[PDB]
């Protein structure tokens, strides 16, 4: 979730990361991981 | 769009409406039963352990002439044989129930051979709509049957909770291909890496 | 629906190396109703 809790009630709002590059004051998918 | 060899699928059935996908355990408790995946909202699924995935699709029953001996189109009519990602092995049907209700309710599992007595399961769709030699893809209707014991997969309704067994029972499925042939260096979901720049690692309640 | 009638009569026979008479008479009057249906669709297509 910093550290591990249990994934009995783990929920949307307790783990849920992302990935970004840098952002600012605002068939299958695109390609876009390198 | 439409369905083609060597996707990773999921088969899905839903019985509130509840959505149920097969599972698989792997090295130990071979018959292999079910998990929820309608209640997303408070539980973590896991996905790693149903990942299933088909490289022959033969004909009617091509393998006539192999039982006494790219990526191909398969169709409605023509047979599977299933691949897990976890295990690396086949998925088939042993005689001995688990049942023990007499109502010739077989169970299945996976098997180490690879000799296909019981791992061949054929394809039929379910209405009028599809005939012989339709367009397979997402979301369509599934029946499934085996070869040399042709029982269907259904669920539960005896006692207790609810898994799946293969008697004379026809429940309709659901193909859902997850992940198809993607590219090298490009991630998907549910390829595990790591986040090295230092290693993201735990300490030997080791939390 | 023909050629997957008769694939699966070439894969029923493909066992056996010598082939016996009614069942090649049974071909015979297959790919004779054959030897039309596949000019069939070409005098529909071999117009401009």
């Amino acid at each position: 979730a910093l550290v591990v809790v249990d994934a009995c009630k783990a929920h949307t709002k307790a783990t849920s990361f992302c990935f970004r590059v840098s952002k600012e004051k605002l068939g299958m998918g695109p390609p876009e991981i390198k | 769009q439409f369905l083609r060899t060597d996707d990773e699928v999921v088969l899905q059935c839903s019985a509130e409406q509840l959505k149920l996908c097969l599972a698989a355990e792997g090295f130990g408790n071979r018959l292999c039963f079910l998990e929820p995946t309608s209640n997303a909202q408070n539980v973590p699924p896991d996905l790693a352990i149903c990942c299933f995935t088909l490289e022959q699709s033969l004909s009617v029953r091509a393998l006539q002439e192999m039982l006494a001996n790219g990526h191909r189109t398969l169709l409605y009519g023509h047979a599977i044989l299933l691949r897990h990602a976890h295990s690396r092995m086949y998925l088939s049907c042993l005689t001995t129930s688990r049942s023990m209700t007499d109502k010739l309710a077989f169970d299945v599992g996976l098997q180490e051979d690879a000799t296909g007595e019981a791992c061949w399961w054929t394809m039929h769709p379910a209405s009028k709509q599809r005939s012989e030699g339709e367009k397979v893809r997402v979301g369509d209707d599934l029946i499934l049957v085996s070869v040399s014991s042709e029982r269907y997969l259904h669920l539960s309704t005896a006692s207790g909770e609810l898994q799946v067994d293969a008697s004379f029972m026809q429940t309709l499925w659901n193909m859902n291909p997850i992940c198809s042939c993607c590219e090298e260096g490009y991630v998907t979901g549910g390829h595990v890496l790591r986040l090295f720049h230092e290693c993201l690692t735990i300490s030997a309640q080791r939390r | 629906r023909l050629q997957e009638s008769i694939s699966d009569f070439y894969w029923y026979y493909s066992g056996k190396d010598v082939i016996e008479e009614q069942g090649k008479r049974n071909f015979s009057k297959a790919m004779s109703v054959a030897k039309q249906v596949f000019n069939s669709l070409t005098e529909y297509i071999q117009g401009p």
